[PDB]
């Protein structure tokens, strides 16, 4: 689920 | 559908029994019913619908109906005489003034067709005012022994001490247990 | 406030019933249906109608209408508001607003609405606390309750409720601590005949997954602060932080939510990443028309647009239509006369794009105007005001979970004329 | 299906909780399908006693609904629920002030009357909470128990949690939307509390408020709309209109202009929102026509629009035009006479906040609101 | 050992029942073998509320056992006592009058006072039955009560079941054998229940209707004569002694013999049998040889016969000699002499029914009994 | 009544102590011993004791003394009854009435104590009550306990303690319904030394086994109600039948009892079975006498005697004897001067015999007579009085159960001089 | 000994905690006790000796000892001073006459030294009764707060209604458990 | 058992 999802 | 199943909660214990408790007011029946429930007795207040309560004695469920008294919600008794297996009829043993009440009451219930299979067991009770009356007293002030073919009994009892009413349920338990 | 609640069959039918104050006889929907009757069509139903007794406040949604009874005067919005929160409601707790939905689960409907609707007046209000205090059916659940009964009602008030933050669950725990944002823009737009915008402008939503436990407290931080101006926040967002810092803390709520909402500064423009040419003709009385249109990038950002439907609403005088797409798949509805083209997405190097002829009505006469069109679109990736998040800084919690942004820009009505 | 009654009968009658859960939801699912299942009440009723919390629930659904047919037997059940009251947890307590005050009853009015001093003096706010809403249902029942219920509900107004505060204050507004005198009391108090106050006590509030307002003012006025200036930014329409009926009935006139800019971000909910809201909009442009005009394009008529919307933001178009626009807007309008939709064409070429007007027909309980006394209140009670 | 002792206090202490249980017993055990427990009594006290009736019924001996040594202690358990005394089950209540009324300490007679009018009120016979016995021990605990025992063992008096009669009466007995006008009120009722009242009971009912007689007599007399005869054939010495005893001091002379043949089958029982009823035969004879020389033979002294019974039978033999039995006696005599027991020979050459002539001392609490009045006393009282 | 009881070992050991009224001090026991030390023998202490404070009664059985401690005058019977009573309560739960048994039951007879006396005057009493008040050890009852809990005290009254009769357990319920009665007559006899029979008398006793389940009644009638003279009878028979009419009509209480204890009517005479030739002489200062003795079938009644046991206790003189048996097996003891012959039974054809010669103490006078014999012997099938049961008739019960009657004769003392 | 078989038992159901009740005459202790119990409110007289009842409340099985405050037997709460989790003091928030009594036993049972680890919670009992200090006057005359390394908290409650009771244990529950 | 008794 994480992916596409950017890190912040 | 074992039968040895029904065999074995049979002796472990499951017999149950449908007992409507109906009286007057001020009879003392739901302070009966608590007791025989907690084993304390209870602050309590008028009665306007009914507390339904089961307590387990002597491996059977005895299912009791609190059902008030009060003339507003006397008429509902009706509403409970579909399948029953026994009838208690709680009376005040020093309210002299309302026996013949009381008596015409229990006759109604006994004149219930529904009911004919009950049996009946009457708690003389408040034994431990000065004012009561034996039980012999009250059975005569009742008339219960000119009931005719109905299995019937009068015991004695002073719910404030627990008297009687164990002794109500092995009387009871005797005439409900057909058989183990 | 409200006495009771229909649910009306788009058929025309009492699909389901509640009452809190009194039985209200069915005969007041009469009046309902003759509305519906008197009715253009099912969304120009008026929200608030009027009988000899009682005043019916209804919401249109998902092909079914909530028909409210009202006794006395009660703010509109209040009873729309709430009622449509209900709606919102059973999608939540069943993943659909439907008739269908409902006919399955009838007996946890019915509760439901008991919960939320206090003899008229609201009582359940936001999903942190009816989640706790009726248990969402899942198979799961029903096995379970196949064994120790059926129990999805709490023994207990969730300890929010009497919390100074109820809208976040008490004892939350996770062992994945998670949360996630995702910041959709919204491209609403008119667009005149020749291409040139009328009116343009990005609203937006900042939606939230939270799968933080205990009690954390987030905090956001935006690339250009100057974007945001009239923003909604929800309750949970401690404003007076957002009003001298512009910095949005707060204890979230758990589960999905919307948090922000909120419209872009009008000092910058709008970017359109869509054109549309299009080249139309109507003959009066002619057995024949032209259709020519052609969808791609105009301020496409330099990404690839996708999601795309492309709807034209036809004129009557439309019969048929012998139009081939070059993208995706194409279909015409000769019973509302609509132009539905799947598009998909628009490739930089070649255009989806419709060209044939329309078949027309000969005898008719000519269209006093050429049909418009609606178009669906989106953009991975983009967050084409330019609004980003600069900074995302948890408190309160030893965890150091996922810290997620996305930015997706999706087209709201986008209405180009010819 | 007079068996399937007989067989209901007998789950109710059976000892096995899972034959009386189903027959309960049978039974509650007919009460949902609009079926008269009165019949079976006599029988359903016995189960109120019954200590299984999910089949008790449904018990009270059924009980409610048929209390007022079966008045008679459903006196025949209130024990159980006076004694419930009495439980040591506060779930249970509410739920059982709400369906024993839910039992319209003529005869048990007097115990509810009893049921409703001890709820206000719970040391729990959730039952108080709960307290409030059975008044209200208790002077619907029973009018002439109003002073009673008015001497508990002031008694309510002295709390500090907003838990109850909101619940309190609507029923009041019916219960006793006169004696404003017991509102003052805790003028400076809500208006504190309406921030943290729940959205739907929000609403309640601000109306009762605004109108509060439009007698005592002619420090604390200012005090009511400072701190009701960050409302404008909430999610729920309603409070946002409400916030705005406020300022516009109270707010001095040079700072009016502050909710028109959330009035138009309204217009982005949905269909039945922006109804409302139009008419809202179309009402007040009338007076200030200038708050409304910056964002003149956000009223163009667009094709998904159902013509009663299409009609509404005519009319405001219709307003809003001028001189200085009517270049622009004749051209939408040819365009909007081009149309199809020839009953907005025809329309075409001819080119507050609460349920009356959006009727345009005073609607049951409407107040009025008063003009400016020509003299204030004297400032001791908290204006 | 300390470290036990802390092992026990742990068990005690813990809430496993099956350690509870293993402590009690280790307890109890040295409680018979006369070891100090009296440390432990602050921990094991605490279980005197436990609901485990086996452990409890342990519980109960401990503490009594205990009870006079401390006593803050022991008052620092008594509500337990006082609430199970109105549990609805008749054994409880029974044994928990028993251990209530057992427990030596003065704060508490009040309160056992109390008791007692409610145990005499009990509806089952059971109970009052342990009531009678409670009496007693009040009275022994506190003298100065005595006044208000007497009204309440007045009331057991009047009892109709056989149950509670005997142990009644034992407790008049003790506490107030003075007072004879409070026996006489249920004389003919005491004369016909006495045959069908326990052994134990009628052994103490018998002793006291003899003395009874001795006051009142110089038909009704002849009641308890009648009445009692059937009881000489009984399996229980004590009561065949009790009958023999009261036709010896009340029977028409004439009657008497009736005893002795019965008098002669108890000495086939065990050694002490035959030790008192010998004495009572030798006490008897002196006054009526006639009664025991018919069964001259059953009083022959045997090899077996310890020193102490030889003795005896040999004085009952003094007196059954004369010269009609000489002949044979002497011939007995010089066998007896002739017997290594040079004890027995020795007194060879030279040759009622209470602990006072057994002992040949006046007893502690010895009843003198009077001479037949030369006057009767009024009829009218049932004599 | 009854203060305290105390256990004494016949070493000189306080085993075990019991109080009811009060601590009685230890050194009570002091009387006691010293009353031991005075006395001949174990068999020869005065049951009645007078200390300086209390009174000591005491009973000598099985090699163990009960020694209560009485405070006030008590018929000194009540006491000695009761007593006795519990020792024999001690046999029927253990099995055997020991120190042994009660060093392993030690819980259990303490328990036993105290339902039984209540602060000094009886409280459980017959058996028929004290069984389910507290229930008996076994080994599968302690299988049981080790797994629901060491529970052998009821909870319940046993409905029988409120009958009307008392000594009968209610619900009681046998599939094996059965009943014994057990006839056995005593012969206590005086033989003199010509053989002649000084005195003879019969007793006898019928002990009951019932296994008959609900309420039954059982009726006996007897072949010669003449030879019932002294009859004692059970506390269950209504004496007043056998008063009228000489039936023992009576409830029975369930187990193991005594039902009627019997003197034979004086009227006939005494049928002595056995006879005893004895010659024995021994000479005044002689290093050896003689002994020749044999027992015979006199009035046998054509039956087999069994069961024999020959004891004479001889003179101080005696150090040895050189003396064999015709039967079974023989042996002198030199300490306490005593010839064991077990003899076990006569032969019809051939009588059991000692022939021999004494070996005697020279120096030591002339024994002033010759030592006296014991005798135990029985009969089976024999009810020598002549008295034989004629008719058991059970009502109340449907049952058709085992009806057995067995007649036994049995030595009493026996005692034969020379 | 299986880790697991106890982690099962923890997880159906198996804490427990030794909970000290002591107060004044009249504070209300035996009333709370058994409604928390039973649930209904049972006759009571004065206490002499004690209590001890077992409450199961969420998964901890909170036993309580109903000591007497009599002070012909008040001494007595010594022997249960051992090993205890928790100590609650019930208040009687109408006897205004015997609070500062009541602050000195209770400032006694914190002065032991044995107690020094269990926790305090207060119960400012009877608020139904127009006289009644409510929670914050009842500290200030406990000086509770004056009390330095101990875990304390005082909750307002009214045995007659149940209420304050649950919240009680909720407190307890919290610092008691230390985790799960 | 029976075995030894007589039948009456
Ligand atoms: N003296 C005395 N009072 C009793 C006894 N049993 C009950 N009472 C009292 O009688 C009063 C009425 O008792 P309830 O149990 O409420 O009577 P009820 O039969 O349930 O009355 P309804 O609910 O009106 O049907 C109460 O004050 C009881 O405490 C008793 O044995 N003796
Ligand atoms: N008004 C009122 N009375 C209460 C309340 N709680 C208990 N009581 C009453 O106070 C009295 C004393 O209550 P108890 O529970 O016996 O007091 P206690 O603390 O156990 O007293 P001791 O046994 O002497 O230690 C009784 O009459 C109760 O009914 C309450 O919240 N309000
Ligand atoms: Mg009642
Ligand atoms: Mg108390």
């Amino acid at each position: 689920s994480h992916a596409g999802y950017q890190t912040i | 559908g074992n039968i040895f199943a029904n065999l074995f909660k049979g002796l472990f214990g499951k017999k149950e029994m449908r007992i409507l408790m109906v009286g007057l007011d001020a009879a003392g029946k739901t302070t009966i019913l608590y007791k025989l429930k907690l084993g304390e007795i209870v602050t309590t207040i008028p009665t306007i619908g009914f507390n339904v309560e089961t307590v387990e004695y002597k491996n059977i469920s005895f299912t009791v109906w609190d059902v008030g008294g009060l003339d507003k919600i006397r008429p509902l008794w009706r509403h409970y005489f579909q399948n029953t297996q026994g009838l208690i009829f709680v009376v005040d043993s020093n309210d002299r003034e309302r026996v013949n009440e009381a008596r015409e009451e229990l006759m109604r219930m006994l004149a219930e067709d529904e009911l004919r299979d009950a049996v009946l067991l009457v708690f003389a009770n408040k034994q431990d005012l000065p004012n009561a009356m034996n039980a012999a007293e009250i059975t005569d002030k009742l008339g219960l022994h000119s009931l005719r073919h109905r299995n019937w009994y009068i015991q004695a009892t002073c719910a404030t001490s627990g008297d009687g009413l164990y002794e109500g349920l092995d009387w009871l338990s005797n005439q409900l247990r057909n058989q183990k | 406030m409200i006495h009771s609640l229909f649910l009306i069959n788009c058929s025309g039918d009492i699909f389901l019933e509640k009452h809190w104050k009194s039985v209200v006889s069915q005969s007041v929907c009469d009046y309902f249906f003759e509305a519906q009757e008197k009715a253009a069509d099912v969304e120009n139903v008026p929200p608030v109608i009027s009988t000899p007794h009682h005043y019916l406040i209804s919401i249109y949604r998902d092909k079914l209408f909530f028909v409210s009874v009202i006794q006395t005067e009660v703010p509109p919005l209040f009873v729309i508001e709430f009622l449509h929160r209900v709606a919102d409601t059973f999608q939540d707790y069943f993943g659909e607003c439907s008739e269908a939905a409902i006919k399955d689960n009838v007996v946890i409907v019915y509760e439901l609405l008991e919960e939320m609707l206090d003899n008229g007046f609201p009582l359940a209000t936001e999903s942190n606390i009816l989640k706790e205090l009726i248990k969402p059916p899942t198979i799961l659940r029903s096995v379970v309750n196949s064994i120790t009964g059926s129990s999805n009602v709490g023994d207990t008030l969730p300890t929010g409720q009497l919390s100074n933050i109820p809208w976040r669950r008490a004892g939350v725990k996770y062992t994945n601590n998670e949360a996630y944002f995702d910041v959709v823009e919204e491209i609403d737009a008119i667009i005149d005949k020749s291409g040139s915008t009328v009116f343009a402008e990005i609203q937006g939503v900042i939606d939230a997954c939270i799968k933080l436990s205990g009690m954390p407290d987030l905090s956001l931080s935006f690339m250009n602060p100057r974007l945001l101006d009239d923003v909604s926040f929800h309750p949970c967002i401690r404003f007076k932080r957002w009003e001298s810092e512009r910095v949005l803390s707060f204890i979230p709520p758990d589960g999905n939510f919307r948090l922000i909402s909120y419209r872009v500064s009008s000092q910058n423009l709008v970017a359109i990443p869509v054109y549309v040419k299009h080249s139309i003709s109507f003959k009066e009385n002619s057995s024949c028309g032209r259709f020519d249109i052609t969808i791609g990038p105009k301020q496409n950002m330099g990404k690839t647009i996708e999601g795309i439907t492309v709807t034209v609403h036809m004129p009557k005088v439309v019969l048929n239509m012998n139009l081939t797409p070059t993208q995706g798949s194409y279909t015409f509805d000769p019973v509302t006369k609509v132009l539905t083209w799947d598009v998909g997405k628009i490739t930089p190097q070649k255009l989806p794009s419709l060209k044939g002829l329309v078949n027309l009505q000969s005898g008719a006469p000519k269209p006093e105007e050429n049909p418009s069109l609606n178009i669906q679109f989106k953009i991975q990736q983009l967050a084409i005001s330019g609004l980003k998040v600069n900074r995302l800084d948890m408190y309160g919690e030893k965890y150091k979970p996922f810290k997620g942004v996305k930015y997706v820009t999706k087209a709201g009505k986008f209405q180009v004329r010819t | 299906d007079l068996k399937k009654n007989e067989d209901l009968k007998q789950m109710l009658e059976s000892n096995k909780d899972s034959a009386k859960l189903d027959a309960m939801k049978r039974i509650v699912g007919m009460i949902a399908k609009g079926k008269n299942a009165s019949e079976l009440f006599p029988a359903v009723v016995k189960n109120v006693a019954s200590k299984n919390i999910e089949i008790k629930k449904l018990v009270y659904v059924y009980l409610v609904r048929y209390a007022e047919e079966q008045q008679d037997l459903a006196l025949l059940s209130i024990s159980t629920f006076q004694r419930a009251l009495k439980d040591p947890n506060q779930l249970i307590r509410a739920s059982a002030l709400r369906v024993l005050s839910s039992i319209r009853v003529p005869i048990i009015v007097p115990i509810m009357m009893l049921a409703i001093k001890e709820a206000s003096a719970d040391l729990s706010p959730y039952v108080r909470k709960n307290a409030a809403h059975a008044i209200q249902k208790l002077y619907s029942l029973d009018p002439e128990q109003k002073e009673m219920l008015i001497e508990v509900i002031e008694k309510l107004l002295k709390d500090k949690s907003t838990l109850v505060a909101g619940s309190v204050v609507m029923a009041f507004e019916e219960v006793c939307p006169d004696r404003i005198d017991l509102i003052h009391k805790n003028y400076r108090k809500l208006c504190n509390l309406l921030v943290d106050v729940e959205e739907w006590g929000q609403v309640v509030i601000i109306h009762m408020l605004t109108r509060y307002a439009r007698t005592q003012f002619v420090p604390d006025h200012r005090l009511l709309i400072r701190n009701t200036k960050p409302l404008l930014q909430s999610r729920n329409a309603a409070v946002v209109m409400a916030v705005a009926q406020l300022y516009w009935h109270i707010s001095p006139k040079s700072e009016a202009g502050i909710i028109s800019k959330s009035l138009v971000r309204l217009l982005r909910s949905n269909r039945e929102v922006q109804y409302i809201v139009l008419q809202n909009i179309a009402t007040m442009s009338i007076q200030r026509k200038g708050m409304f005009e910056p964002y003149l394009k956000s009223f163009y008529v667009r094709s998904t629009d159902p013509t009663m919307i299409k009609t509404l933001k005519l009319e405001i178009l219709t307003n809003l035009a001028n001189e200085a626009n009517i270049s622009t807007l004749l051209r939408e309008f040819q365009t909007y006479v081009k149309s199809q939709d020839k009953q907005f064409a025809a329309a075409t070429i001819q080119t507050l906040g609460t349920l009356s007007h959006t009727l345009n027909i005073k609607a049951t309980g409407y107040l009025e609101l008063s003009n400016w006394p020509e003299v204030a209140p004297d400032p001791s009670v908290r204006n």
